[PDB]
């Protein structure tokens, strides 16, 4: 138990931004907070970084207050999203500048950090000043001037946003390994799924300064809470369905989408609800229909095939007006779906491998 | 609460000359050290006073036409500064930045040796020179700020949609450059009307300014028509500057 | 078009500025004359006049003036565009106008007025006797003192634009980052704000300490004949002795001091760029 | 039928020669995307065909007429801008007009064709809207709404959609496709994504350095590279080494690749001790578990990494080398969930005929 956050109010212009949150984060874990953007989440960093005061509540860490306790004294370092490097200062001052203002005797300040620097293999760039070097090696300055301190706990804010698409690939793993080696928690925000899904032990979902589900990717990404976590993250398929009748404690019977197959639902309905059946593109089954045989699922058309090389992901429109957006892959069995447009097809679903929500 | 204090303190001290003459502009005695009643003899003394009235038009008319041209020439030069690119840019910006960082006695007298040595007189052509030479690079700084704040692919864009260089001047950049140009002409008439010392150097007795026949009285002594002449020149002041920012909008 | 104005405005700045300066920086080569004023023989007697101790205490007794009034400026400058930068932007544009203002009237006029205003038998002496805070009123008139408060007057506002505009350029994270890592709001003054607005400050500085070592009206009329400066003298050789070479002399030790402050100007410039 | 032709193009830029030599011909009514890495001149390509610039040399021709010397006011070339280039003085309806104003069209036909220009971007009701009011999305589609009004032979975009958000650049991009089908004009994409080029376009230019690379199909150019650049520019790859022991027959050939044997598909002709290039995808291997001497046939390995994407797994497998193989399985066969460790042996094989082999 590391911080604990309770019944935190903050207002902004009179506007209420974080209504009230409780959170607790444990130690020596990777967690990533995830929402759309501006929804308090540079708020709750900034309220944990210590640049303000809360409106109401209680902070602890180490079961230590700090609710108000100075930024001054807090054991916690920051990466900005303007990649804040002071420019009048050469690389081996901005990494020593932690040091320097917390009164270290001067011979060790030298060691600790040239070492933080061949953590993050900086070895060459000991006078540099920081309007010569590229953003990756930014990217490595600024990492290294926080966690040079021996911080409790590593902030991350937005930290890998204006990089390339392969850069940014190298970098994750060597997070994810500067993590794991050090040993401490890191938080990390970001507006997108990928980087939130593929890096973290947990994942928090806030919404308009609410937590929506915390829990591991598997959870979050298979068993949603609501519509708006399923379909925020990854996409997904809105199926309209009728309860009509239960067949067993784990099937019943109702009309989707203007048909009449089984579905999977493990808690009690009776006749006549309203239902909401969710289905990922890749969860779902298309064949073709050449012959005058249309049956077997939904016919729906075609109206676009965008393919993407390692698969293909094709859009079928319903007989209502509903795009459906499948995805298929390359097998053995099937090296290539060359699809035509405005072709007819069928639509299926593997059993059991659906969420259902009331 | 104590912000406020500093603030008005500086302006108190940048006000109370000020308020100063307007007062012993009403006052009667002569003098003006005390206050003996409220009197209006200044005024008909200094309307019915010629000298006094040739300078002030004097100095109006050099500062009205002194802020045209120097708010044309420098609109001129931040545009074409601004729309084309070239390698002498810095080098022409050092210049202008190197002239407006110039001492007044020094270029005051390099403007009389230079005006002595060509053989023209002293008075109304050298005045205006020097003053449109020391108002422009003020004017320029404010155009090219303003106008440094919008994108500049926006002109070739338009010239891709079919605008020539001519058009592209009147129906796009002069819109957007407008409040910098009027800003730049107020600000050019305010300095060409406090300056001292280059007008009391580079002129001559052809053209007689307001700021030497002062100087010239002072010793002897200031009558209250001064005071009364501060005052009306303020007033007519007030409305030029606000007509400028109705017309720009 | 695209060449005339850039010919234009070279040939008005040279005609008009740099070719000028040259003949008063070759002006002091010549010697003197009673007709033309010149004549073409190389002489350096010039020069070893200014050495001269009635010539040499002048020109230290102004640059003394001079500088106080610079640093009365700067402190009273550098927290007077502070606080603008920390109030609502609506409100910003008009002070900034009612600084310029002052301006409407005459530099010659505001001297004057501010001299009744501070006299022995004027007013902050009566008021300043009749609410007891003093006994016998305050002479500062024909003083060192009185020269430096004209100076701060007039030339004030040429410091607070080129302070505010470094000032709100500022990168506001950049001077929050200091607070995270430990740095109070002292240790983060000494060592961030002031080195990245340094040329801000030698820029101002400029604009208030050169044109006040010229203003020559204001010893005249508060200083008095022991406290001139070097504007005083440069305006005597010409219009009144009508030595010229002297006065182009004595105009180069101020522009000596021109190059000096523009070094420093280029290279804390560089040094952030 | 070809639309324009660049015959021997050469450009110099401050001594430094950025365009070499260039032939390229555009047919009419396609969707033809330039791709490269960023800063290699394309946009430069781009400005030079609108007429922005000027060559040193060649000729550019355009439905059999040289426009190579005409100024940039009289062709039939409209671009659209990143930023959105719009004046922000004017409105949406005074933006669109623009380009009609200034060519002296009557004045009973502006308005209309002003009102259905913005219609076919449904910009109905923003017509009278200034600019700073509207969002990305909406500025992109002003600014094509105002290219495409002059009724152009080339349309020509310069990374449009790189400053919007996931799923509007994603929604965007499907309608750009519907925009080009019901219009019917060649446009020129310039782009630095990688899935952004292979989804929209029917033809793939690659340039590098001022030369063409590739130009095909995308299934062309993402299944039949030529050299290793191109390869590894576009998707991900696993790069493997073999040496060349004997052929066995006319599709086979004895190798030892990555150091254990394996029998590779090669159709030309190798000698014996011939070094080869062996480009795999990272979907196209095939992983098994060895836990407890299982299946331990082909390669072996270790996992040093592990990556959930919601839909698809990726693998990072260090071989007992050093080399780093990128691995991705998929979950939609009937395998619903599974996990690996961080330390676990690995064997590595790939399904037949479906390598690349590149010589030298």
């Amino acid at each position: 138990p590391l911080v604990q956050l309770a019944g935190i109010r903050k207002c902004f212009d009179g506007k209420e931004v974080i209504p009230q949150l409780d959170l607790t984060i444990n130690n020596g874990e990777f967690l990533t907070l995830l929402g759309p953007s501006g929804c308090g989440k540079t708020t709750v960093l900034r309220l944990i970084a210590g640049l303000e005061t809360v409106d109401s509540g209680r902070i602890m860490l180490d079961n230590e207050d700090i609710t108000h306790v100075p930024a001054e004294n807090r054991y916690v370092n920051t990466v900005f999203q303007s990649y804040a490097l002071f420019p009048h200062m050469t690389v081996f001052e901005n990494v020593a500048f932690g040091l320097r203002m917390q009164k270290t005797p001067a011979a060790e300040i030298t060691p600790r950090v040239m070492e933080a620097l061949r953590m993050v293999q900086l070895e060459t760039f000991a006078q540099r000043k920081p309007h010569q070097l590229s953003g990756g090696q930014q990217q490595r300055v600024a990492i290294a001037r926080a966690v040079v301190n021996k911080p409790r706990l590593l902030l991350l804010d937005e930290s890998l946003s204006a990089l390339d698409y392969k850069l940014r690939k190298q970098m994750q793993n060597e997070l994810k390994a500067l993590q794991r080696k050090l040993g401490i928690t890191f938080v990390f925000v970001t507006h997108d799924q990928e980087e939130a899904l593929t890096m973290s032990d947990r994942i928090v979902v806030m919404r308009d300064g609410r937590i929506e589900q915390d829990g591991t990717p598997r959870e979050i990404y298979e068993e949603p809470k609501n519509l708006f976590v399923a379909g925020f993250i990854g996409e997904i398929n809105m199926f309209n369905a009728t309860v009509i009748e239960r067949l067993d404690e784990q099937r019943v019977r109702a009309n989707v989408e203007g048909r009449e197959c089984n579905i999977y639902v493990n808690f009690a309905v009776e006749p006549g609800q309203k239902l909401h059946v969710l289905l990922r593109p890749e969860d779902l089954r298309v064949e073709e229909i050449n012959d005058d045989n249309h049956a077997e699922g939904l016919i729906g058309y075609v109206r676009e095939r965008n393919y993407k090389g390692m698969t293909l992901e094709s859009v079928v429109e319903l007989e209502n007006g509903k795009m459906v957006m499948v995805s298929e892959f390359f097998n053995e069995d099937d090296p290539d779906f060359d699809h035509s447009l405005d072709q007819k097809m069928a639509i299926n679903w593997v059993e059991s491998w659906e969420v259902v929500l009331a | 609460l104590l912000r406020g204090g500093f603030m008005t303190a500086i302006y108190a001290y940048l006000y109370i000359p000020i308020i100063i003459l307007i007062v012993n502009s009403f006052n009667s005695s002569r003098f003006g050290i005390n206050w003996q009643g409220f009197t209006t003899k200044w005024y008909s003394l200094l309307m019915n006073n010629d000298s006094l009235l040739q300078a002030a038009q004097h100095s109006l008319t050099m500062a009205v036409f002194s802020a045209t041209f120097a708010t044309l020439i420098g609109s001129l030069t931040a545009v074409a500064l601004y729309r084309y690119r070239f390698r002498g840019k810095p080098f022409v910006s050092g210049m202008l930045f190197v002239v407006m960082m110039s001492p007044d006695i020094v270029m005051a007298i390099s403007l009389l040796v230079l005006f002595m040595l060509l053989g023209i007189q002293l008075g109304f052509w050298s005045l205006l020179f020097s003053h449109i030479t020391f108002c422009l690079p003020f004017v320029v700084v404010t155009v090219y700020s303003r106008l440094k704040g919008f994108d500049v692919r926006m002109l070739e864009a338009a010239k891709d949609l079919g605008a020539s260089e001519f058009t592209i001047l009147r129906k796009i950049i002069l819109p957007l450059a407008m409040p910098a140009v009027a800003a730049g002409w107020v600000l050019s008439f305010t300095l060409s009307m406090d300056d001292v010392v280059v007008s009391s150097f580079v002129t001559g007795p052809s053209y007689e300014i307001l700021p030497l026949k002062i100087y010239s009285m002072v010793k002897v002594g200031v009558s209250p028509e001064v005071n009364a002449l501060a005052t009306i020149l303020l007033v007519l002041s007030l409305v030029m500057v606000i007509a400028s920012q109705l017309i720009a909008r | 078009f695209q060449n005339v104005v850039i010919v234009t405005i070279v040939g008005w700045l040279v005609l008009f500025v740099f070719l000028p300066n040259l003949m008063i920086i070759g002006t002091s080569f010549l010697t003197r004359d009673d007709a033309s004023f010149v004549k073409m023989v190389f002489t350096l007697d010039n020069y070893t006049r200014l050495l001269d101790p009635l010539y040499f205490e002048v020109l230290l007794h102004s640059l003394n003036m001079a500088l106080i009034a610079t640093l009365a400026c700067l402190v009273l400058g550098y927290p007077f565009a502070w606080f603008l930068a920390k109030l609502p932007h609506k409100v910003r544009p008009l002070l900034l106008f009612l600084l310029i203002v002052p301006f409407w009237t005459n530099s010659l006029i505001r001297i004057y007025g501010l001299k009744i205003f501070l006299s022995t038998k004027g007013y902050l002496n009566e008021f300043l006797l009749w609410l007891g805070v003093i006994d016998t009123p305050i002479r500062i008139m024909f003083t060192p003192s009185a020269v430096i408060i004209g100076l701060v007057y007039i030339l004030l506002p040429f410091m607070v634009m080129p302070l505010y505009s470094s000032i709100e350029k500022l990168d506001k994270p950049l001077l929050e980052a200091a607070r995270d890592l430990g740095a109070s709001k002292l240790q983060t003054f000494i060592r961030i704000i002031i080195p990245l607005t340094m040329p801000g400050i030698i820029a101002g500085c400029l604009l208030v300490m050169l044109p006040a070592m010229g203003l020559f009206y204001v010893s005249d009329l508060m200083g008095g004949a022991k406290n001139l400066l070097i504007g005083n003298v440069i305006k005597v050789q010409f219009l009144n002795i009508r030595d010229w070479p002297f006065g182009a002399a004595t105009s180069i030790t101020l522009t000596i001091v021109m190059g000096l402050m523009l070094l420093v100007y280029w290279r804390a410039s560089r040094l952030l760029n």
